[PDB]
């Protein structure tokens, strides 16, 4: 059983360098192999370069060879990964594999680049707004456009609002982050109840928005 | 767990593990290992590490203490306990990788 | 007169020697450590001596030949001889005579005029590890089991022999025109 | 050089330094090496592949017989390594030697049993032991065999090399299951098996290979082997391989050796024969072994011993213990040798048996020719004249000639004249029935033709149509067989050849041609020279009527062993008839004497030597005298010189 | 390279059912010799990938007897047999025979429900945004199975492709339906030029569009 411990996560800019370890613990046996792979949100795995350790032997593909390099500490087998000079569709998460199968996975380092200063969220509401009837039932929303970086939190009049929610995830635009969030909500219930967007962006503020027509 | 045999001497060894052959099939393999920490096992070859033992207690069998007199014994039946034959057919590369 | 005289009786004889009493188990054998016997034997190599080769001329002797057969007259040397060293014990025999292989056709004509008890060397030889071979030529089945280089033949033999050691004295077949 | 954990599904832990030091010279790092731990399943079972494997054996039940004796009632217990001059005396005083100290002179030297030579670095893990081996070369150290052994287990390598050079390997292991060597990496013992017992196994090691280059020449008897091995007992096959030997040296074995399983066969059985005595004295679980029982099994193995060393040169490195050849030594000095045959058969074997045993190679106390003489010489005035022996006596006789026959190797005289008179009493005794007796056994291979006192006789009349004429005419013997009995027997007594037969009598150099010599008559102060030499350096010279045809009957009287400047001139004496004798003696009168029958077409017939008042009675009683047949005569050889013919009596 | 092919894209399964994943090969995956090196894997939605089934068929470590891989030489089928919620995720395969391994599409294994229409809803921009020089139209799709669904922005009649962004939600945990907004981001001026704004949203259910527009009054 081998069990495997990767760097946290690093914000860096297009050009900077992030440096990734990954740290084997338990057992296992000689010659062993630690396999490299990367996927961008939604899409599958694809590369496998190899490092043996003790070996030292490496085998790349046809890309992470200056787009990427493969070290090793063999005093404590954490078989380093770095790289710098990076583009945008290489944001995505790396992951770490121990065995030829491959047997152990780590839990990942989710390294994202993007040239874009700290940026806090403008919140506008989503009203369905005039020359409609939305009977039985409204739908409302928050839109959140320009933030940087991810995530981001949406609750409704703070924690009440739980079901009918939806929170879609952040698309980039101009090379910032934008999202939206629905609830669904009885006419009976609005406007004669206030109904407001608490939206939460740790690395700054959070702004509060109330639902207008 | 199971290994394959492929090609450190006899003094940094603390422990060895002995497979029965149920375990793996038939084949008898074992662990040679040194003693967050991330043990390496070298793997070797069953009958070769069993046979290399029981020649040992035999050759001091004046200087067994009581707790090794039983050793010898267990150690054998397990080693008859492997078929040599029933291996001529039988793939020998189910456990390796190559590379 | 007829004088009475004693009985037969065995000579006196010394007393024994001594004996040790002294003389330690180390002087009695030697350094205790022993390493067991290899030998180096020493593998002579044979080749056709070229004289002697096939004889020329072609004569032969009715009142002394063992046997004929066609137009071959046929010897067996009354004096035991070493396979390598019938080349000669022939070609100075009789004149034109040379060491013979049996070919198959002959083969058993030699075989009858063999006791149940004796043997015969041949001239049925391996050069080196291919084709057997005699001064004629050919090519003959040989029972192969030893180390080769040297045949014979008895009186159940279908084909030449080889033999393990061939500094043996056996008779020699050789055979005129 | 450390502890190591050793788990399997609890767990052990074996400690080294300790244990390691307690039992030296334990070395877990060649071993290691050798057990080859990073093998591949592939390359192991390649090995395994490569070894010869049998079928097996379902049992063959057998039982070990009852070689070793219990302590014999008061015994003194002797210790080889400090063996005193402290009494333990008497052939009669009960003895024993410790197996102990015994065994540690048996195996007293040390090597390696066990080759890292192919094949055997694939089968075992080498081994280094206590252990003696026999060991022989023949047809120019091309094929070599080496029995090495311990107490506990035997092994037997054969080692042929052909022209090319290629190294053909064979071993037979031979032992108590238990008690068999290591075995290394896949390989399990049924599968080598090809004999087994309740508690014994016989074991083949070879390759594939190999083993079929042997069997074009060697299909071993493996189970017969194997049964007599464990069902005997080890004097009992000690010498059911020594006439073997003894059988095979005679009609031309071991001057040309044969590559033949009968051959090749005995020379394993040769190692057993070591291994099983030393095997008896180590199974005894720290007791003793009585003498009786040793100095029977070493005599065995010393008179098997010299046979394979001037057959094959073989040599022996072990199962050789001082201590015994000195406790055998000084039994011998509380004894009489010149009346060592008035004692029991049973001590007079004894007696004879640690002769050989106390004094190896002789040449050195030439006194124990005196007890094999007092032997012979009490056991021919009790034996019925012209008789073939008895087997009592015949293996009496067998055991103390081993002592005669080694000086006889010397060419030294080895104090002439007991040996003289032994040779002499054995020349009365072939007579035409014991030879016969003697041909049987040859035929059969039975024990009659083991040993006969006509081999060591000085008779040399004795040709092939003579002993023809003395054969078995039975219809239901092989032909073959007796054709060659007679081969061998005249093989035994071959003059300028074999070496055995003379020149330590001073009146042989009195002789002109050595092959007209007919018999030697050494009495006392005189030796007669029976031969058809007229040129003979004697006294006098003696013409018996002989008959037209033959080649003649002479005489020689050599007085005192001192030959004459030429051979006597003139026409030779005529032997003076006797008439005025009667048949009735009541005294001795002839003690001294010999008496000759000879015919004078067919030769010499009979030979007496009156050497007591038993032996005169027996001629004159009987009807020895026969003067029916004219053509038959009865010489008188009288310690004065002179013979005389007897043609009548009173 | 080895190209990989699995199918389906998706497979809809309800608790208990029996799902089927192959991974046709390009080459063969014969090595040393009958060693096929053809891996299984899934990686539960929000966690590391892990290993299911090696080696064609051998069940890894901590693995339930109901996984199961088939199949030999170049096209190859992994075996659910009663799926668990455990179950749910994205199976990869790969071989590792050849340089590099390549992995395969994904499958997703997802839950079967009945055929739910979206609750189209258009939203014009925000009062604030326009303040700011922006205008940005958002047309939310809620709660609609199957996954698949496309939209189109029509201004004026004419069919618009630039300048819009689409999310797609996973599977509701409780309703196992799919949600989806659409965002037309446009300039304040760019938007005062046309007054009509749809969203039109073409599903299974509905063999017409689901259209939700409005104008600038
Ligand atoms: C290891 O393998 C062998 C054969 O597969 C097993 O051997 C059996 O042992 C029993 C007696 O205990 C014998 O009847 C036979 O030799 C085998 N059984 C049968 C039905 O043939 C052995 O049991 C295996 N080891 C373990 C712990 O099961
Ligand atoms: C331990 O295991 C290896 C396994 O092969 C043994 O093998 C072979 O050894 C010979 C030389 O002695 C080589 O020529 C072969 O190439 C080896 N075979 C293979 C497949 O590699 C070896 O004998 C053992 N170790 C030693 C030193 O002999």
């Amino acid at each position: 059983e081998v069990q495997l411990e990767q760097s946290g996560p690093e914000l860096v800019k297009p050009g900077a360098s992030v440096k990734m370890s990954c740290k084997a613990s338990g057992y296992t046996f000689t010659d062993y192999v630690i396999s490299w792979v990367k996927q961008r949100t939604g899409q599958g795995l694809e590369w496998i370069g190899e490092i043996y350790p003790e070996s030292g032997n490496t085998y790349y593909n046809e890309k992470f060879k200056g787009e990427a390099t493969l070290t090793a500490d063999k005093s404590s087998n954490t078989a380093y990964m770095q790289l710098s000079r990076l583009t945008s569709e290489d944001s995505a998460v790396y992951f770490c594999a121990e065995g030829y199968a491959m047997d152990f996975w780590g839990q990942g380092t989710s390294v994202t680049v993007s040239s874009a200063k700290t940026t806090p969220p403008s919140v506008y509401p989503l009203a369905p707004g005039s020359a409609a009837q939305t009977n039985s039932m409204v739908t409302l929303g928050c839109l959140v456009k320009g933030y940087f970086p991810e995530p981001v939190t949406v609750t409704w009049n703070s924690g009440s609002l739980s079901s009918g929610v939806h929170t879609f995830p952040a698309v980039l635009q101009s090379d910032l982050y934008t999202l939206s969030s629905s609830v669904t909500v009885p006419s009976s219930t609005w406007p004669s109840e206030t109904v407001t967007c608490n939206v939460a962006h740790p690395a700054s503020s959070t702004k509060v928005d109330k639902k207008i027509v | 767990p199971c290994c394959h045999v492929t090609q450190l001497a006899l003094e940094n060894i603390s422990d060895i593990y002995l497979v029965s052959n149920q375990t793996c099939d038939g084949f008898s393999l074992a662990s040679l290992n040194s003693p967050n920490q991330l043990v390496i096992s070298r793997c070797a070859n069953g009958l070769n590490v069993v046979s290399f033992f029981i020649s040992i207690l035999k050759r001091s069998s004046s200087a067994l203490t009581g707790h090794l007199r039983e050793l010898l014994t267990t150690l054998e039946t397990l080693y008859g306990s492997f078929s040599v034959e029933d291996l001529f057919g039988a793939n020998l590369n189910r456990y390796a990788w190559h590379r | 007169t007829w004088v009475p005289k004693p009985n037969v009786e065995v000579w006196p004889v010394d007393p024994p020697p001594p004996v040790n009493f002294n003389k330690t188990a180390e002087q009695e054998y030697g350094d205790k450590e022993v390493k067991l016997p290899h030998w180096t034997p020493t593998l002579h190599t044979f080749q056709v001596p070229q004289n002697y080769t096939k004889a020329n001329c072609t004569y032969c002797n009715t009142r002394e030949y063992t046997f004929s057969y066609k137009g071959c007259c046929f010897y067996f040397t009354k004096k035991k001889h070493t396979w390598n060293g019938c080349f000669q014990a022939c070609a100075e025999l009789y004149p034109c005579t040379y060491f013979y292989g049996p070919t198959p056709d002959i083969l058993p004509v030699v075989t009858r005029n063999l006791n149940a008890i004796e043997s015969l060397w041949v001239g049925v030889y391996r050069v080196g590890e291919g084709n057997w071979t005699s001064l004629d030529g050919g090519t003959f089945k040989v029972y192969q089991i030893f180390g080769s280089h040297c045949t014979y033949v008895s009186k159940f033999s279908t084909v030449p022999v080889s033999h393990h050691e061939c500094s043996f004295l056996k008779p020699c077949l050789c055979v005129s025109q | 050089l450390s502890e190591v954990k050793l788990h399997l599904d609890s767990h052990y832990t074996i400690p080294w330094t300790e244990l390691m030091a307690k039992v030296p010279g334990l070395s877990p790092e060649a071993l290691w090496r050798e057990a080859n731990v990073t093998e591949d399943l592939a390359s192991m079972l390649n090995r395994y592949k490569l070894i010869y494997k049998t079928s097996g054996t379902l049992g063959i039940a057998l039982a070990e017989p009852v070689d070793i004796p219990a302590v014999s009632e008061g015994s003194m217990q002797v210790d080889a390594s400090k063996v005193h001059p402290g009494v333990i005396s008497g052939l009669n005083s009960p003895a024993c030697m410790l197996s102990a100290p015994l065994e540690k002179q048996l195996f007293y030297y040390i090597g390696t049993m066990l080759p890292n030579t192919r094949p055997h670095s694939y089968v075992f893990y080498q081994l280094r032991c206590h252990l003696s081996y026999v060991a022989l070369s023949i047809n120019g150290d091309k094929f070599q065999y080496t029995g090495a052994m311990t107490s506990k287990f035997l092994m037997g390598t054969y080692k042929r090399v052909t022209e090319k050079g290629d190294e053909h390997v064979l071993s037979l292991v031979f032992g108590k299951t238990k008690d068999l060597p290591d075995l290394r990496g896949p390989f399990s013992y049924p599968s080598l098996t090809s004999a087994q017992s309740g508690d014994y196994s016989l074991v083949i090691v070879t390759t594939f290979v190999h083993y079929a280059n042997f069997h074009n020449y060697f299909v071993p008897n493996l189970k017969d082997m194997f049964s007599r091995a464990v069902t005997m007992t080890a004097a009992s096959y000690a010498r059911y391989v020594l006439q073997k030997l003894v059988l095979l040296e005679m009609k031309g074995g071991c001057r040309e050796p044969e590559l033949d399983t009968e051959t090749l066969t005995t020379m394993f059985e040769v190692s057993v024969a070591f291994f099983k005595v030393g095997h008896a004295v180590g199974e005894t679980g720290n007791g003793c072994v009585d003498l009786r029982w040793l100095a029977k099994s070493f005599f065995e193995l010393t008179v098997l011993k010299d046979i394979i060393g001037i057959c094959y040169g073989a040599t022996v490195k072990g199962m050789q213990s001082y201590g015994l050849e000195r406790l055998a030594a000084m039994l011998m000095a509380t004894v009489k040798m010149e009346e060592l045959g008035h004692l029991t058969t049973e001590k007079q074997e004894y007696a004879l048996r640690l002769a050989t045993v106390g004094y190896p190679k002789a040449g050195v106390y030439s006194g124990l020719i005196g007890g094999a003489t007092s032997v012979l010489l009490s056991a021919y005035n009790r034996h019925p004249l012209f008789q073939p022996l008895h087997t009592v006596m015949r293996e009496t006789l067998f055991i103390g000639s081993h002592v005669v026959l080694r000086e006889l190797r010397l060419n030294v005289t080895t104090q002439g004249p007991n040996l003289a008179l032994y040779q002499l009493l054995s020349t009365a005794l072939c007579s035409a029935l014991e030879i016969g007796e003697v041909l049987r056994g040859l035929a059969l291979g039975t024990e009659s033709g083991l040993f006969s006192p006509c081999y060591l006789s000085l008779r040399f009349d004795l040709t092939r149509d003579k002993l023809l004429s003395m054969a078995p005419q039975e219809a239901t013997l092989d032909q073959a067989a007796v054709s060659n009995a007679v081969d061998g027997f005249l093989g035994r007594l071959s003059l300028e050849r074999e070496d055995r037969d003379a020149w330590h009598l001073p009146a042989y150099k009195c002789v002109d041609r050595l092959d007209k010599v007919l018999m030697i008559i050494p009495l006392i102060n005189v030796t007669f020279i029976i031969s058809s030499d007229r040129e003979v350096r004697g006294s006098a010279l003696y013409e018996a009527s002989t008959t037209y045809l033959s080649s003649s009957l002479f005489l020689s009287p050599v007085i005192m062993n001192k030959c004459s400047q030429g051979a006597v001139a003139g026409e030779p004496r005529q032997i003076p008839k006797i008439q005025n004798f009667t048949r009735t003696q009541k005294s001795c009168i002839f003690c001294g004497f010999a008496l000759l029958s000879y015919d004078e077409k067919e030769g010499l017939e009979t030979t007496t030597y009156i050497t007591s008042q038993e032996v005169q009675n027996s001629i004159l009683s009987s009807n020895y005298f026969d003067f029916d047949n004219l053509h038959v005569h009865y010489l008188l050889l009288t310690t004065n010189g002179t013979v005389m013919e007897i043609a009548g009596l009173y | 390279d080895i190209v990989i092919t699995q199918t389906p894209l998706s497979l809809p399964v309800s608790l208990g059912d029996q799902a089927s994943i192959s991974c046709r090969s390009s080459q063969s995956l014969l090595h040393s010799n009958g060693n096929t090196y053809l891996h299984w894997y899934l990686q539960r939605p929000g966690q590391s990938p892990k290993l299911l089934i090696y080696k064609v068929s051998n069940r890894f470590s901590g693995v339930p007897d109901r996984f199961s891989g088939s199949g030999s030489g170049t096209d190859f089928t992994l075996m659910i047999n009663r799926v668990e919620a455990e179950d749910l995720g994205v199976y990869f395969c790969s071989q590792s025979i050849h340089v590099p391994r390549t992995f395969g599409g994904g499958t997703k294994l997802e839950i079967k429900r009945a055929d739910a229409a979206p609750t189209v809803s258009i939203f014009p921009p925000s009062s604030e945004q326009l303040t700011s020089g922006g205008a940005s139209v958002v047309c939310f799709l809620n709660n609609f199975y199957p996954k698949d669904i496309n939209v189109k922005w029509k201004i004026d009649g004419s069919e618009r492709q630039n300048g819009v962004l689409n999310s797609w939600t996973d599977q509701d945990s409780k309703d196992s339906t799919y949600s989806m907004s659409s965002t037309l981001t446009l300039t304040k001026d760019e938007y005062e030029r046309h007054n009509s704004y749809t969203c039109e949203a073409t599903h299974k259910t509905s063999t017409s569009p689901i259209v939700k527009s409005f104008n600038r009054n």
